[PDB]
């Protein structure tokens, strides 16, 4: 199903 | 006539990374971690009260919150753990390093204190997989100490 976390952000 | 209403987690991450204090105030770290466990939304809310401290330009309240960070990584089990290796958390420390977001005027100190905390749960927590991939990509992308 679904993730409860959000894309990891580039530096 | 001491209260029986439970602090809440603003007025104990307040205390415990007031830029006002003389010395680390281990009563009120020790008494953040210990509380945020206390509710479902407890570890939640600390990490996000903890991400936002973090982002102060005042190094002080900055490395406090770190110390409180480092702490209840310590104290606290696995709620907390599991909101604290969501992207949801890490992103806000990678913003703190990185040149993209806050990493030009972040100050060294705290900059390094990141690094050292991500790297040593890498090897204290290895089944924590978002916090190795978050340290695989810091040092892909060139961010080192100093």
């Amino acid at each position: 199903g679904f993730s409860d976390d959000v894309p990891m952000v580039i530096a | 006539e001491p209260a029986m209403e439970p602090e809440t987690l603003e007025a104990r991450i307040n205390r415990a990374t007031n830029p006002l204090n003389k010395e680390l105030d281990w009563a009120s770290i020790n008494g953040f971690c210990e509380q945020l466990n206390e509710d479902f939304e407890g570890p939640p809310l600390a990490t996000r009260l903890l991400a936002h401290k973090i982002q102060s330009p005042q190094e002080w309240e900055a490395i406090q919150a770190l110390t409180v960070l480092e702490t209840c990584m310590k104290s606290c089990g696995k709620r907390f753990h599991d909101e604290v290796g969501k992207f949801r958390f890490l992103n806000e420390l990678i913003k703190v390093v990185s040149p993209k977001y806050l990493g030009s005027r972040t100050s060294e100190k705290v900059k390094n204190k990141i690094l050292e905390l991500l790297y040593s749960w890498t090897v204290g927590l290895p089944e924590e997989v978002k916090i190795a991939e978050a340290y695989q990509m810091l040092k892909k992308q060139g961010i080192v100490k100093s």
